Formats: structure tokens, sequence, C-alpha cells
RNA sequence: AAAGAGGAGAGGUA
């Protein structure tokens, strides 16, 4: 059945981060780790050995070719060349291989410290100002009090207060020997590491209950928070960082075009960055340098870990050549722009097309016009195949040269390959469901698509510069549902309010009124009588009847008429039990109280066209 | 539904469909069923880049026995993946 | 000398009702509108001197509930009624908190 | 919305049926509110400061 | 229909006042229903329930609130749902468009 | 066998 069910996200710990970038060889020796700023060669365009491009960890950038150019072609399964390390496969491996980096010094999270809720605030139980100043460092905090009287566990210090209590405690005194730890760093893993989740659950429980208003809610924040770090068995120390992964070089690529200059993209430049800051901290560090310039270091390396994930978030923003801020991780997949609302929500697609529309009349309301150009492109596989199943080609760059070449078959071929296959048509401002059509295609010469008039309003198109996409069907599934539920002849109705939508518009309302309107001037042939509505109508083709004139017609049937009195106007009564009924316009003859002999109509032969058109209409 | 399915990744970026749908349609058999997009993946990458746990788990039909991550990022049918469509032979 | 304060003129037209909607359908808080806070059913307009209107609503129990009335309130209710929890006394747009 | 209105005489002030009341804030401010509008009557002369 | 459709999606949770025993804290947001059904299977045996207040939310709030952090990540505030998500350690069960 | 990589400005049409 299906591959997987559901999807979760959690914290990552360092020893996951390792796991995900660290794979072994068959040497005894791990790779996986970047410590270099280093991406290719100039001279010749190869990737070094140990940078953000290098072959070792991400895979081979040749399909069956390793990196010295020793070992080749697919006969082998997996082996690995033993004079550089290069695994011998197909480079789509570089799409999925991750790497990592060690840090020199502990960071912390952006995400984490500054957010809309503070997490690492709201644990700690500070403001969020102190952890902010604790962290870049800017003051101390005391981890551990001693056998002091003033000073207070997690109490912020200055330099000049510290300078005071050192001078204290050196003074080569007694009852000062209480160990105590004041160190103003990162210093937040030590104070995340004395975190007892179940005792502060308890504790804040029993504290609840005796409180109330704001000062309630507050704790109650707290609570919530602790009880998470317990149902998901994590630790709440993870947050601060000391391994990086780095993202797989595929995704952030080089391109060779300016000549002899590379293209500029932005990941690169944050990573090699980062890696600048921690080895040269690295090398500062081993030598034993005085610690006033070390923490300098450790400074510029938490900003730089900050800006590669999330640039201005915090501080001042990285400028590139141009006053133009860099894009980091966070940028990819924020906004309209973003990942998911580009790429994931909405796509590029095969086997469309698009092109200006005019107007076709004579067609049917299912029916649509397609030039030969955009058809013979769109349709290329099927013709193909028609090509070497009927009238025996050979292969395909047979068919290909005969297609490309213009030979007269293919029209004769593509003129029965669209035969019952539908296409659908889009207007770009997607409104509601009626903006997407399928139609039949009839092939037609000349570069414009030809649409039926009755479809205009649902579209709100018309023909003075609008544009029109074409999309086609491919599996049998997707035309039945085309067929069957898309078709421009089966939506007669609103889906908003059931009302007609396909009723005639501008002229064809503007013909009918003149039909069956009235002109006192212009009255030939009046007071005629008729028999059928046919006699009517053959009457008027030889020009003996006006269009607007009263006439008498013979008709046995259900009418009605404007201002017509239900009171018989006038009535005669005859011998052998008949009456004569004359209403405005009607004449009625009837028995003693039985039924109707003869009923005439006094009406104009437009009237008299337009609804033989539409008895006739309801027949077929 | 079928229509939006293929739509979204039969014509737009499944790597290995695209092939596979061409060839079909050639030789004038049925289109194979469509596979995971590679957009997924690579926001599923990024996602992972900035140190965040996500992933795809299968459910335990029975037993104790645990839920089991699912590898997305791995080959299921020793079949060529090609960059762009090809007719064969 | 003085400052005068009043309402502005406006046409109708689409671009004028969307806000309206928009409003509605986000349940913002409006900027008018007084409305009784319980059954009785007999309310007492009490024109005071200086125009200075007081409604009074009187349960069967006693209550007296004295909603005062603004400056500028227009009434939608008569002398002698009955009010029902809930419904508008002063016109405008309800609070529907 | 508002709008001042200004004057093309100088002279005295006269009432006819205005009454003013009187609205503190907060802060100690007070602004005078006309209860009930009328005429304000302006009587011609020479304004010496 | 479809105003009722709409309208029906804003007036349909309420706010948790002091949960007695169940896995309800106060300031949360649940379905009537649910706590409904909460309640009459957990007096059964005779235990203090939980109280509570219907609350009116609106089209943008009522929508950051579902139950799938992959729909509410595509909507706006990507970053602040995702950090939520992670703290939290939800997971998603694939119901529904989007 | 091969073949385009992104980005930023300015101006237009439904
Ligand atoms: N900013 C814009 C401008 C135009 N349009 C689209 O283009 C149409 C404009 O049609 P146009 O031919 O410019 O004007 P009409 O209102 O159709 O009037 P007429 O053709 O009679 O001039 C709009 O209705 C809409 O479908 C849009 O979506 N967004
Ligand atoms: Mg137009
Ligand atoms: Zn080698």
């Amino acid at each position: 059945e299906q591959r997987f069910d559901y999807v979760k996200i959690a914290l990552a710990s360092p020893e996951r981060i390792r796991q995900w970038g660290e794979r072994t060889l068959p040497n005894g020796q791990v790779v996986g780790e970047v410590t270099k700023p280093e991406t290719i060669n100039y001279r010749t365009l190869k990737p070094e050995m140990d940078g953000l491009f290098c072959e070792k960890i991400f895979g081979p950038a040749k399909d069956w070719e390793c990196h010295c150019g020793k070992y080749k072609r697919v006969r082998h399964r997996g082996i690995v060349c033993e004079r550089c390390g290069v695994e011998v496969t197909e480079s789509r491996v570089r799409r999925h291989r991750m790497g990592f980096i060690k840090l020199a010094a502990p960071v912390a999270h952006v995400w984490y410290l500054k957010g809309i809720p503070s997490y690492i605030a709201i644990l700690l139980d500070m403001p969020l100002r102190d952890v902010e100043q604790i962290v870049y460092f800017n003051s101390y905090v005391v981890l551990n009090p001693g056998n002091h009287s003033e000073l207070q566990y997690k109490q912020l210090l200055n330099e000049d207060q510290w300078m005071e209590i050192e001078d204290q405690i050196y003074a080569e005194e007694s009852d000062l020997e209480g160990i105590e730890v004041g160190i103003g760093a990162e210093a937040l893993q030590q104070l995340l590491q004395d975190l007892n989740l179940n005792e502060e659950s308890e504790k804040l429980r029993q504290e609840i209950a005796e409180s109330k208003g704001q000062k309630r809610a507050k704790l109650i924040k707290r609570l919530r928070v602790i009880d998470n770090f317990i149902g998901t068995e994590s630790r709440p120390e993870w947050m601060v960082l000391n391994v990086i992964p780095v993202i797989p070089p595929d995704l952030r690529p080089m391109v060779q075009l300016d000549g002899g200059r590379f293209a500029t993209s932005d990941l690169n430049d944050l990573y090699r960055r980062v890696i600048n800051r921690n080895n040269r901290l690295a090398r500062l560090q081993e030598i034993l340098a005085p610690e006033i310039i070390v923490r300098n270091e450790k400074r510029m390396l938490q900003e730089a870990v900050d800006a590669l994930i999330d640039n201005g978030r915090r501080g001042r923003t990285v400028v590139g050549a141009n006053n133009r801020p860099l894009k980091s991780l966070s940028d990819i997949i924020e906004g309209k722009q973003g990942r998911f609302r580009q790429n994931l929500l909405g796509k590029r697609v095969d086997y469309s097309g698009r092109s200006v529309i005019v107007v076709g009349p004579n067609l049917k309301i299912h029916q649509c016009g397609l030039p030969r150009e955009m058809a013979i492109e769109l349709f290329q596989p099927f013709v193909i195949h028609r090509l070497i199943k009927n009238h025996s080609i050979n292969n395909i760059k047979q068919a290909k040269k005969l297609i490309q070449k213009n030979d007269p078959l293919i029209w004769d071929v593509l003129e029965e390959v669209i035969e019952g296959h539908p296409v659908m048509l889009n207007r770009a401002p997607t409104l509601h469901r009626l903006g997407i059509q399928a139609f039949e295609p009839i092939l037609v010469e000349g570069r414009a698509i030809q649409l039926h008039p009755l479809v205009c309003p649902a579209f709100n198109a018309d023909f003075d510069g609008d544009q029109m996409a074409v999309h086609v069907p491919l599996s049998i599934e997707a035309q039945a549902e085309a067929r069957m539920l898309m078709l421009a002849s089966g939506n007669i109705l609103s889906p908003a309010t059931g009302q007609p939508i396909v009723t005639p518009s501008q002229d064809m309302v503007l013909g009918c009124y003149y039909l069956t309107a009235e002109n006192p001037g212009a009255q030939k042939g009046a007071g005629r009588y008729f028999a059928n509505l046919e006699d009517a109508i053959r009457a008027f083709e030889q020009g003996s009847v006006d269009l607007h004139a009263w006439v008498w017609v013979r008709f046995d049937g259900e009418v009605e008429s404007e201002g017509e009195s239900d009171e018989p106007e006038s009535v005669v009564a005859a011998d052998d039990g008949t009456v004569t009924k004359t209403y405005r316009f009607r004449r009625i003859r009837e028995t003693e109280d039985g039924q109707r002999l003869s009923q005439y109509v006094k009406t104009t032969p437009g009237r008299i066209l337009f609804n033989n058109t539409v008895q006739t209409a309801l027949i077929h | 539904a079928y229509i939006l399915q293929e739509l979204l990744t039969v014509k737009s970026d499944d790597m290995q469909g695209r092939n596979e749908a061409l060839n079909a349609i050639v030789k004038g058999k049925a289109i194979p069923r469509p596979g995971t997009p590679e957009s997924f993946k690579v926001l599923m990458r990024e996602l992972q880049s900035l140190c965040l746990d996500i992933a795809v788990y299968k459910a335990s039909t029975e037993d104790y026995e645990e839920d089991k991550e699912v590898d997305l990022m791995a080959d299921v049918n020793q079949r060529r993946t090609p960059s762009r469509p090809t007719y064969e032979s | 000398l003085v400052l005068l304060v009043f309402e502005r003129a406006k046409t109708g037209d689409i671009i004028q009702g969307l806000p309206r909607i928009e409003e509605l359908l986000e349940a913002r808080k409006p900027k008018e509108a007084c409305i009784l806070a319980r059954r009785p059913g007999v309310a007492h307009i009490n024109y005071s001197d200086d125009d200075a209107i007081d409604i009074q609503v009187i349960e069967a129990d006693g209550t007296q509930a004295d909603y005062p009335v603004g400056p500028g309130q227009p009434l939608i209710i008569s002398d002698g009624e009955t009010v029902d929890a809930g419904q508008a006394l002063t016109d405008g747009p309800a609070n529907p908190h | 919305a508002t709008k001042d209105v200004a004057t093309d005489l100088a002279g005295e002030i006269r009432f006819q049926d205005i009454v003013p009341e009187e609205k503190t804030d907060r802060q100690g401010n007070t602004t005078r509110i006309a209860q009930r509008g009328g005429l304000l009557w302006v009587l011609a002369g020479d304004v010496y400061n | 229909k479809h105003i009722e459709v709409i309208v029906r999606q804003m007036t349909s949770k309420v706010r948790i006042d002091d949960g007695g025993d169940t896995i309800m804290l106060p300031g949360e947001l649940h379905e009537l229903r649910e706590v409904y059904n909460s309640n009459n299977t957990m007096a059964l045996t005779g235990m203090a329930p939980a109280q509570f207040t219907p609350v009116l939310l609106g089209i943008t709030k009522a929508s950051l609130n579902t139950n799938s952090f992959i729909s509410a990540a595509s909507f706006q505030e990507t970053t602040r749902v995702l950090t939520e998500a992670a703290i939290e350690g939800k997971s998603d069960w694939l119901r529904g468009l989007k």
C-alpha cells in the first residue's frame, strides 16, 4: 500500500546531527566533516579535497568515474577506489548527502532566543534582557553563590562588581572558600543542565492553587512548557549548538557562466565566513592566547552563526557587494516567493500552450478551434505512435525526421489523432470554477484560437487583446473525467445561485427584440387569414406580408398575450347551440357547454417565426 | 482528482515518472503510478539544515513493535533515471 | 472662535462596502451601540433637564439597571415598551463579544 | 472631522443661547464644550493689546 | 448555505476553565462536542468535571489553530508555527486538502 | 551526446 503514514517534527540532538552526515568506508576512516573554505580550483574546474564541494563527502561529480581518473565503467556495483576514497557511482547522490561542522565553542540557536515567546527565557524564569546580556559577552552570571551573604543564584553581575568580589576573595581571607563560580560567557548550557523537571513540575503545581490573577497565568505558561519537555523526553540543553549541518552541494550550485569568472551564491559566503571564524578561533585557542582576544573571536563566531541561520533577526544585517542583504536559510521558506507558496502549491507543467483568441461563429457549444502549429507540438508522442503502428515507418528517428521535414502525411495522421480527445482551456484570472473548461478541438488555419460566443460571459473575455492557455490530458482516467465532469455543454447553471448562465447576451438579444417588436408604420398585408404556422412563414418569404403586420392564424394550444382581457369582449350565440366568444387577441367557437371547435390567434409573423423555431428545436 | 494528480507529479517534477509516461504513450500501454515529487525532498533537506528533526514514519500493523522510519531518498526499482525524457531504442 | 465636529459625506459604491464585511467576519470592536443586559421589559425614557436622557428598565422583582444615554446616540424604542435580554436600545453596530 | 471657525472683525463677544460645559481629563487639563448651540455675536471696536 | 458554512467554523469552540482532573489545562481552546463527550464519560464514575466559556474567534485566528502544522505553516507565520510544533513534538496524519 | 544559472533594475499588456 502506502509507503508512509504520518510526518513528525522534533528537536535535534548533536548525535542525530552527526549521524545524518557521517559515513564509513572499508578502510577504517570516517568522512563527513568540512574543514576548509575552498570550493573549486581556478585552473582546472574540479572540486578541492576537503572543502564545501569535496567528492569524498558528497559524492562523485561524474557518472562512474572517480576523482583520480583510474576507475571507470559501470560493471562495478559500489566499490571504492583505494587512492582517493571516492565511491564510483552516479552523481545523483549529490542531491542527498549531507555534511557537518564541529564548532570550537558552543553557540545559541536564534530561533529559541529571539521569538514572540522566548522558550529559553521562559524555561530559565529570567527576563529576555538578562539572557541576551549573558550571551554576546555583556555581563556575568553567578552559577554558584557559595558561602556568601549578598550573592544569589542566577544574579547578574558587572565588570566593576566582579572586580570587587575578586578583590574580596583574593585577599587570602577566610569564610569565602565557598567556590564562587561566576562565568560570563555562553554559560547557558550549564544553567540548562541544572534543571530538574519533575521537582519544578511538582513545585509549580503546588504553587498554582494559592494564587490568582495575572500572577497565576504567568506560572501556568511556564508549567505548560515544562510538561512538554517531559512528554517528548527531550533535553533542554539541546537548544545550544555544538555541531552544524551542511546542505548538499547540488542545492547551491556554483554555475560556470561569466567566461572567466563564476556566479554568486549567498549560502556559500555564509558557510565560508563561519568556517573562517571557527578556524581562527581554534588556532588562537591552541597557542594559549590572552583571554581578552579569545572572547572577541567567540562573539564574532556567534554573530556569524546567527547571520547564517536568520539574517537581521537580532542585530545588523550582512551586506554583500552592493548594499543588498544576503539570503539566509530562513528566507527560502518564508513568504510569497518562498518554497511553500511558489513551488509546492503551484507549478509549471509540460504539454501546454498559449495564444490570442478570436470569435468563431458557426461553431457548436462543445467545440473549439486550434491552430495547426500548436497542435503538431502538443500531440507529438501520439502522432509518433500512430506513425509507427499504422503506415509502418521503422523506428522513432525516421518518424522524427518525417515530422521535422513536414511531409504531407503527418497532417492526415494528426487529423485523426485528435478526434475524440478533449482539451482544457483557461484564462488568467481564475475567480471561480467556471474559469477552466473542456472542449473538443478542430484544426484551423491561422495563429489564433476560435471561441464560441455563448461561453464568453463565464470566462469574462472579449475579443480586444485577451489570451488563453491550453492543456492536454494524458491518461484514460483524466480523459474520462474531462469528458464527464468538465465538458462545456453540461455547465448550464451557476454553483453560486441556481440561475441560467448560457443566455444570449448582446446581439442575439437585439435581434430577438427587433423581430418581435411593434411597428404602427409599415403594416402591409394586415388582416389576412392563415392556416398552420408554416403558411405565414411561407407568405413572409415571398414578400407579400410585412414583418410587423397583424394577422390571424389558426392555432390550437396554450397561448399567453400581453394585456389580454380575461372577460369575453363579445359573445354571439347562434342556432344549433353554437357560441362565438371574441377577446382582444382571440376568437373561440364552442358548442353547448362542451368542447372547443376552433381557435384563432391575432399575432405578428416575427412572433410566429420565434415560436416555430422554439417548437422545432424541442423535437429533433 | 486524477487530472490534478497527473498535473502535479508526472508533468512537472517526478524525475522517474516522466520517462515512463513518455515511453508508455509511445508504445501504446498504460501509464504507471507516480511516486514522490522532488520539491518535497528539497524542502525536507532545507528544513533539516535548520537543525530540525523531521521524518516520515510507517504505522505498526500489529504487536508491540514500534513505528519504523522510512527512507524517502532511496531507490525502489532497478531502473534508470536520466535528467530528461528520451525515446529508448 | 470654535472648532466644529461633524461627519464627512461619502459615496456608496463597492469600495465602501467591503470594509464592513471584513470587520464583520473578523469579530472586531465597533464604535457604538448600547445593549440591555437583563430580561425585565418595562422601560421609562425619563426626559430630564438640559437633555440628559436616562433609560430605566424595571424588572418584575424591582431591579432598575439604569442605563444612561449619550449626547449623540439616537433612540430606537418608545415609552412603556417591553424589551428582552441582549436587545439593542440606542442604535449602532452591536459589539458581538 | 473637525473644522475651525475664524472671525473677520475685531471687538467684544456676546452669547445668545450657547450654554458652556466644563470637562476634565485624567491629567488636570480642562476643555469647554458647547452643551447647547446658538449664536455668537462680535461687536465692533478697536482692540489694544 | 455558503455564509452558514463559513460562519460555522468560527462559532464552534470553547475555552477551558479549571479542568478538574482530565487532561485539559486552563487557557486552551477545545471543540464543544469533545468536551461534552469527555465530561459525559468522566462523570459516570462521579469525579469533578471541567468548566468552560464559549468564544468567538475570527476568520484568521480560527485557521491558525488547526490540527495539522503543515497546513498552518503554509498559510502564515512559518517560523513561529514550526518552532512551536518542534517544541511540542507534533505529528501530522495528512487529512484534508492542501 | 549537449544544451541556458541565478540575481537586480526599468518599461508594458489583459
Ligand atoms: N489590474 C488588472 C487589470 C485588468 N485585469 C483583467 O483585465 C480585465 C480588463 O478588461 P479590459 O478589456 O481592459 O476592460 P473592460 O472592463 O473589459 O472594458 P472594455 O473592454 O469595454 O474596455 C479585468 O476585468 C480583469 O479580468 C486584472 O485582472 N487586473
Ligand atoms: Mg476588453
Ligand atoms: Zn581514484
